[PDB]
């Protein structure tokens, strides 16, 4: 039910891994993309970005997502 | 699709080229290879 | 004759800088970029990306080559 970023907060907050990167997967198999930002911004000490650039373009879905990669660089 | 499925048949870099010298960069090859093996459809 | 991927394997074990390079650009003034990942991640550590990513989508033919610069990140 809590699909309008409050799952995100959880995953967050957590300060695991390998538990956002579920999220992002979701985001993709179903057609959510306009959170997947935020959920990158928000959980970005937990990701990795080499793996989310392939992910969010050239796997499911073809995201730009660039401010992500921006704050990368 | 097809286009990495005959990538794949034609240069498929399998675990099994360790037999040559471990160099990281070449680990980092198999990663990717790795990593891109589940695009295969 | 050796153009099925089999000249790169004799560029890969040579150990030779500006070898695989002459045949990554004849991969590109003809029409056969679809081996040019393979012969990328054929001789990962015998090329340089910076040069490689550049040759590869702004000096010719827009491809995308984009897995080999997500393993170089």
């Amino acid at each position: 039910d809590s699909l309008y970023k409050d799952a995100m907060q959880y995953a967050s907050e957590s300060k695991d891994t390998e538990l956002a990167e579920e999220l992002l997967q979701w985001f993709l198999q179903e057609e959510k993309r306009e959170c997947f930002g935020a959920c990158l911004f928000t959980c970005y000490d937990l990701l990795r970005p080499d793996v989310v650039l392939e992910t969010a373009w050239r796997h499911n879905i073809m995201d730009f997502a660039m401010p992500y990669f921006i704050q990368v660089m | 699709g097809t286009e990495w499925e005959k990538v794949a048949q034609l240069c498929d870099f399998n675990p099994k080229s360790s037999k040559q010298c471990k160099d990281v960069s070449r680990l980092r090859s198999v990663l990717m290879s790795l990593k891109q093996t589940p695009l295969s459809r």
